[PDB]
């Protein structure tokens, strides 16, 4: 998951 | 590695030439295509290209749902002379037109099949009466199963051939089918026949068609109101909706270009003029 | 079990994503994932025993 | 189901030399024939079958 | 090459027959598929094939045809075409099943003088349609299957009308390959074309094609061999030109399964 | 709590899979899972106490 | 054998033919000699063979024959007695050369209560007396080539006379052996016997036996089967008892040499 | 078996009963499943359960019947048709439940002369129609 | 997750 | 998770 979920 | 998406490749700058390697000439008799590009005969530029050939590829050039068939049912009361309708249609693509010349590019195909059904109904007569909301049963019946004689006999209980129960006004019913083949690939033609005239025995029992291999292909579909006929008369049509995903195709062919005239190759008379009138030295 | 892939984007607003999951056990209920391959003509177009060479004589 | 295209073949059976017996023992006997399937066997397809109904 | 060797000059040797000519275009493999055995992963009948080699697998010539300014083109199926070709048709009737590639060399040889061009065309699967409009698919298995002597294509469809005792034939319109296609796109299948003033030969090499690993070669056709007249036969000035085609083709990496009694059909 | 399993894959376009997740807390709610297991037909097809060997008589 | 096996019971396998017995008296191999292919070193014809392998090695069943109180023998020549069957015989027409072992499964059953022996002698050139007194070696072709029906011994010397228009056919006398040799001493040649109440089958396995390592199998017969009633066919007390004979002749290890169109003997 | 045994001689002994055969073909195991006791695992009534050994589990044999050329067949059940040999029936008609397994041995000798075949089938559940 | 999502 | 979530 970490990679997949990305962010902003 | 090459993927349908990719871009095509780029025009590279070419300059003056002036020396034996002779691009342009070939000779086709060799049975081979001449592999030039523009820089081979015109000074071009450099051009970095973008296009891509992902439209054309055989998944998206199937990727759609074709109709193949329309069945006619009924919701009326049985009498002695006329029965309820129901509908028995023999699967195949070659009832319509459009799709049969698109998959008819090719000899041979593999694909898993997606069916989409729609379902439209309307009043008969010039009535008043009403009827509630139709619940119809397609059920898919195999080469050598019972074919149903009447609306309501025994094989609607489908212990084991698939049936789907559709309601009226839902969305369009939607299942799909494995490759099913009893070969490595659908055949789109087979030159042959079913049977082998046997000298010995008399002619009329080595006979078959031209063309045709196992007399009864997919089985068939079975179509019916679920409904017990209202006062009023309702007629209802199914139209069939096939898309081939999961596709591969082998060994092309020239496109179908005149009217077809059966599921063979046959044509009719009068049909075999298409190209028009339009003269050599004409723009 | 989630397979996320990425979008070739055409008309524009880093890479974008899109996420598949597989609901049935058979695979041909599966849709068709489109990322296909493309091969080279050669077969069609060139079907000869002896490799061509375009800017030498076709015939020699 | 019977389908030229899908045809099998054909089983038959004979004497090569011929049944013997001695005095005293029957001149006439029965045979019986089983048919089974093989490790490699296999079929596909589920559907309705025609050896049982129900009219009405 | 600076030692002699030419694309023009080939010589092909299968069995106890060899073949040389000086005036090829080179040769097609189709699809770029060479003939082969059926491998394990793919096999299906489970019995020990016959594989009759050097017997079977050389060069049959079959009878030479006649090439004029009407001709509108000629027709072969194999296996059918071979079906009484020595060790190889014994081998195909004996037997069920049976799968076979081929090399086909077409021979047409003239004179600087004349010129023309015939279209060679090897064709997967070639349906063709009946000379009949009040029924379809009804071409009769002896019709569909002249053996050696192949059949021709027309200029015009003439439908069969004896309804009562139809002839129950192809009716082959040859700008529309017999088929219902154009003539011009034929070019998409397997071929060569003998320009008279380019070459003599056209050469092919047909891989087993089907939709199956195997199957019944009485019963059906894999391959049509298609020949027609791109551009008309013409010499100096004789309004009556004529000169000889001879197909010679040999089976290549065949094998037979199911082995029993001779089928025995009736070809008339 | 999701399980995922492959599907034996029949006319393709790396292994695929399915994903699959129980609502329910009574297993009879469970979907049917197909990854069933074969037997051999031997208690059926050769019940006898003595062991057989088929190129060898069966009766000795 | 503890688990099971035994002498008597047999079971042979060639191609799509198995053939069972569970009443032998072993079996013989000619000579000690197993059929085998011809080695390079001792090969003589340059051209790659012919080998049809499962196509021709396989079991021919032949017409079976009546045994009874007044038969007196008959006799089979190889390849001779197998010219028309199946794939065997045409690879056998279509080349000038061919060699051949053979596994030969002479059956005749019959009861408890029956009694009498058949000698099963194969005999490597089995050259057979003509008929004649006024001129030697003259029997025809026709006549020396039963094919698949065999002949037979007689107990009796009876010469054709018609000097017109010979007969021109062997006579052979079974004390003689048909060859001038007396019968009791052709336990010499690989053989077996059938002798009712121990077995019901006779098997010998025989070599491609010759003074070249190949020839023409039109021309010559490398083996010849000669069957004659040691002890006659007796049962309970019917005067006239009989029992069929079934002769089985599978072809082994048969390799083919010098392919072209294929020979049309007069056999009539 | 070199030192002399063979699958058609068989001896069994239940109890106080030996049967002795030199024809037979082998024997079968139902389902290959050799009788047993119930288990823990699988017990259901709580009571110490009657074993009667030796005393039930041994050899009765039946009415002797006769095969002709118009036999269509013959029947049994079981345990009914031993409802009534000797301390096997007792045990039976005392107790409310009770389950047994069972040796079958068949017998029909003839002669080398003689011919035909009987079927022998043991049928789970054999629920017979009725005759309206 | 790790453990959840069990897998076959 | 990590594996599961195959991406491409
Ligand atoms: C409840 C709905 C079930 C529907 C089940 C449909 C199963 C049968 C699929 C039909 C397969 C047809 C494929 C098309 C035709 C073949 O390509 C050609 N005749 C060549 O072999
Ligand atoms: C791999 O799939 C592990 C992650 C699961 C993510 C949630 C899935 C969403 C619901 C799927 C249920 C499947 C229905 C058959
Ligand atoms: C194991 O299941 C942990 C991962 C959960 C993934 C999301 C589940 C999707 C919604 C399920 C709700 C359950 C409904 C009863």
């Amino acid at each position: 998951a970490a990679a997949a979920s990305s962010s902003t | 590695a090459a993927t349908s998406r990719d871009a095509l490749p780029n025009t590279e700058a070419s300059g003056p030439t002036h020396s034996k390697e002779i691009p342009a000439l070939t000779a086709v008799e060799t049975g081979a295509t001449n592999p030039l590009v523009p820089s081979d005969t015109v000074q071009t530029r450099h051009v970095v290209q973008h296009r891509s050939r992902s439209e054309s590829s055989i998944e998206s050039f199937f990727a759609r749902g074709a109709c193949v068939t329309i069945m006619t049912v009924d919701n009326s009361a049985s009498t002695t002379n006329k029965d309820k309708l129901f509908a028995v249609w023999k699967i195949t693509y070659k009832d319509t037109v459009q799709l049969r010349r698109k998959l008819e590019f090719f000899t041979y195909s593999r694909f898993d099949m997606e069916l989409t059904f729609v379902v439209t109904a309307n009043f008969t007569e010039t009535n008043n009466g009403h009827a509630l909301n139709q619940v119809y049963q397609i059920m898919y019946v195999p080469p050598g199963a019972p074919v149903p004689e009447k609306w309501d006999d025994y094989t609607w209980q489908t212990s084991s051939n698939p049936s789907i129960f559709y309601t009226y006004g839902t969305a369009p019913a939607r299942i799909s089918v494995p490759y099913v083949g009893i070969s490595n690939a659908y055949s789109h033609f087979y030159d042959g026949f079913s049977k082998v005239p046997l000298k010995d025995q008399s002619a009329a029992l080595g006979d078959s068609l031209y063309g045709a291999a196992s007399l009864n292909d997919f089985g068939i579909l079975a179509v019916r109101v679920v409904n017990d006929h209202n006062p009023t008369k309702v007629t209802s049509k199914i139209r069939v909706y096939l898309k081939p995903k999961h596709i591969r195709v082998w060994c092309p062919r020239p496109p179908r270009a005149v009217a077809y005239y059966g599921p063979g190759v046959d044509y009719k008379d009068g049909t075999l003029t298409p190209l028009s009138t339009k003269d050599l030295t004409t723009y | 079990g989630a397979q996320v892939s990425s979008q070739k984007v055409g008309a524009h607003e880093s890479t974008i994503n899109y996420t598949t999951i597989n609901y049935y056990r058979d695979s041909a209920s599966n849709a068709a994932s489109k990322q296909d391959f493309s091969q080279d003509p050669s077969k069609f177009t060139e079907p000869i025993k002896d490799v061509l060479i375009k800017t030498a004589p076709m015939l020699n | 189901i019977d389908d030229s295209f899908t045809e099998g073949g054909y089983i038959s059976v004979f004497y090569q030399t011929r049944i013997v017996v001695p005095l005293s023992t029957p001149r006439e006997m029965d045979i019986l024939g089983f048919v089974s399937a093989c490790n490699d066997f296999s079929v596909r397809l589920l559907r309705d079958t025609t050896h049982i109904e129900q009219k009405a | 090459e600076a030692c002699g060797y030419s694309d023009r000059v080939l010589q092909l040797t299968l069995g106890n027959s060899t073949i040389t000519t000086q005036e090829a275009a080179n040769s097609v493999v189709a699809y770029g598929r060479w003939p082969e055995y059926l491998r394990d992963s793919e096999a299906n009948p489970v019995d020990q094939p016959t594989e009759p080699d050097v017997a079977a697998c050389r060069f049959y010539t079959l009878d030479t045809v006649s090439w004029t300014k009407e001709s509108r083109g000629w027709w072969w199926k194999l296996p059918d075409a071979l079906r009484d070709m020595g060790l190889f048709g014994q081998n195909m009737y004996y037997h069920y099943l049976g799968r076979s590639g081929y090399t086909v060399h077409v021979q047409c040889n003239a004179s600087k003088f004349h010129q023309g061009a015939l279209g060679v065309f090897a064709v997967p699967e070639m349906c063709l349609a009946g000379d009949s409009n009040t029924t379809t698919m009804h071409t009769s298995y002896q019709n569909a299957n002249p053996g050696e002597k192949g059949g021709t294509f027309t200029g015009t469809f003439t439908p069969d009308n004896n309804q009562t005792s139809p002839a129950r034939r192809f009716c082959p319109v040859d700008y529309l390959l017999g088929n219902g296609t154009l003539l011009g796109n034929a070019f998409v299948f397997p071929h060569q074309i003998i320009n008279l003033r380019t070459n003599n030969c056209a050469t092919l090499v047909l891989p087993y094609v089907n939709s199956l690993s195997i199957d019944s070669m009485v019963k059906h056709n894999n391959w049509g061999i298609a020949i027609l007249p791109l551009a008309p036969l013409n010499f100096a000035s004789e309004s009556s030109p004529e000169i000889p085609i001879t197909l010679t083709i040999a089976p290549m990496c065949c094998e037979f399964n199911g082995l029993r009694n001779i089928t025995l059909p009736r070809l008339q």
